[PDB]
């Protein structure tokens, strides 16, 4: 057979999700981002390209924050990152609202984790067109 | 909530010529219990509106998530949450009013009243009222429960209407509300010696007191009282 790149959920005979693999390209299409953990804290930053003079500096803002605590940026596809973003704001809310207290970072990744295989496990929806990278202060 | 178990009472309020002022004792009852003392019924909300609550605790304390997440949210892809996109009390207002009439038409309201207190960013005095039915309304003073019987009539001397807003400092303002606790605190039952009081100014911004307690009383008098009508001794 041929073709086991073309629908979302299927395994080829080598053992692996083409779409998935043509996701990261669209990833590696984006532009630059990056994350520093710091001894007490993280840093995140990225590059914006300036397509024109007509924009706005300043103002077009592409890191994100969630809860209080937890910065993500994100290189790829900016609208699936934002929409990874609304998921991941009802995911903390969720957690906080009943556990208090605000969603501890292994735990928020986990729930990005989770969304985002699910995303590659039926052929009626697409993987994710994004790297993200996040992070925050815990208690721990 | 379809019936009420642990309150609060009395909020008392009144606008003067640069901001408002609200107070509210930290007592919560369980019927005539005065169970919780420890009880803070201001929240503040941003560095320009404190929302007072009484009636049910319980109710409170969701309206408190509500208004923390309100703060969290607004802060969401806004750059400016700090500066002109920061939340106003009309807008805080509207959205519990909105919470409050919905909850009622459910018929599974909100068991409180609540007053929010603020000044607008373009310097404006904001007070208004909304309550477990969803009814509203604003005055330059206003008040819950027994304050409404008590508080207002005192603080209306001072206010009785618009014009005297700006003739009204905030010495008079704040000493005019201490005297309402003192009163409701002679004549509310379920009421609390200990309070909190806030100020919010257009110049000096929220200032938040806690801890205060009724000073100043008089009981002397009652030495003088001997039965109920024709006891000497
Ligand atoms: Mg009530
Ligand atoms: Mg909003
Ligand atoms: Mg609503
Ligand atoms: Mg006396």
């Amino acid at each position: 057979g041929t073709g086991y790149d073309l629908s979302n959920s299927v395994f080829s005979p080598d053992g692996r999700n083409f779409q998935v693999e043509y996701a990261v390209k669209a990833v590696e299409n984006g532009t630059t981002s990056i994350g520093i953990k710091c001894n007490d804290g993280v840093v995140f930053a990225v590059e914006k390209l300036i397509t024109s003079k007509l924009l706005v500096p300043q103002k077009n803002v592409k890191i994100q924050v969630v809860d209080r605590h937890i910065g993500c940026v994100y290189s790829g596809l900016i609208p699936d990152g934002r929409h990874l973003v609304n998921r991941g704001r009802e995911e903390a809310a969720s957690f906080k609202k009943l556990y208090k207290t605000p969603i501890p970072i292994p735990a928020f990744a986990d729930r990005l984790g989770q969304y985002v295989q699910a995303h590659t496990l039926y052929n009626s929806v697409r993987p994710f067109g994004v790297s993200t990278i996040f992070g925050g202060v815990d208690k721990n | 909530t379809q019936q009420p178990i642990v309150t609060g009472t009395s909020v008392i309020s009144m606008k003067y010529d640069n901001g408002v002022i609200i107070a509210a004792d930290n007592l919560g009852s369980y019927g005539s219990l005065l169970r919780f003392n420890g009880v803070e019924r201001l929240i503040p909300v941003g560095d320009n509106t404190v929302v007072g609550i009484s009636g049910d605790i319980s109710d409170m304390q969701h309206i408190e998530r509500l208004l923390k997440d309100l703060v969290t949210e607004n802060a969401y892809d806004n750059p400016l949450a700090d500066a002109e996109e920061a939340l106003e009390p009309s807008y805080i207002f509207e959205y519990l009013a909105t919470v409050m009439y919905q909850r009622r038409s459910k018929m599974n309201p909100l068991w409180n009243a609540i007053i929010v207190a603020g000044v607008q960013s373009n310097g404006d005095q904001f007070l208004r009222y909304v309550n477990l039915l969803g009814v509203t309304y604003s005055s330059p003073t206003l008040a819950t429960g027994f304050g409404a019987h008590m508080a207002n009539p005192l603080l209306r001397k001072v206010v009785d209407r618009e014009s005297d807003i700006p003739k009204t400092t905030v010495q008079v303002a704040e000493e005019a509300i201490v005297n309402a606790m003192r009163v409701l605190y002679y004549r509310d039952a379920r009421s609390s010696r200990n309070f909190s009081l806030a100020i919010i100014d257009k110049n000096t911004g929220l200032t938040f007191k806690k801890n205060l307690q009724v000073e100043n009383m008089k009981w002397d008098f009652a030495k003088d009282i001997k039965g109920y009508g024709t006891q000497k001794i």
